[PDB]
């Protein structure tokens, strides 16, 4: 049982594995958009301001 | 839009230039008519006397 519920463990990782998959590009996306909602935002109220 | 609206100044600017002479033309004509009539009124003064 101790190898069966480790089982367990490794397909349960692989939903955190997979929640990480999306959570770090979806918090990565963050950074992304904060860097251009913030750079582009500066350097549109010198080119189109 | 940037890019368009800094080259828009120059049409109108070019507009805004050329009127300028069209303009001109009536300041001009106030000083020429003017003028012309200092030396007709010289002349009409003369006959007149």
């Amino acid at each position: 049982q101790a190898k069966e519920n480790e089982k367990k463990l490794k397909s349960m990782e692989a939903e955190m594995i997979q929640l990480q998959e999306e959570l770090a590009a979806a918090e990565r996306a963050k950074r992304q958009a904060q860097q251009e909602r913030d750079e582009l935002a500066d350097e549109i109220a010198n080119s189109s301001g | 839009k940037g890019a368009l609206a800094l080259e828009e100044k120059r049409r109108l600017e070019a507009r805004i230039a050329q009127l300028e002479e069209e303009l001109e033309e009536e300041q001009g004509n106030t000083e020429l008519i003017n003028d012309r009539l200092k030396k007709a009124n010289l002349q009409i003064d003369q006959i007149n006397t």
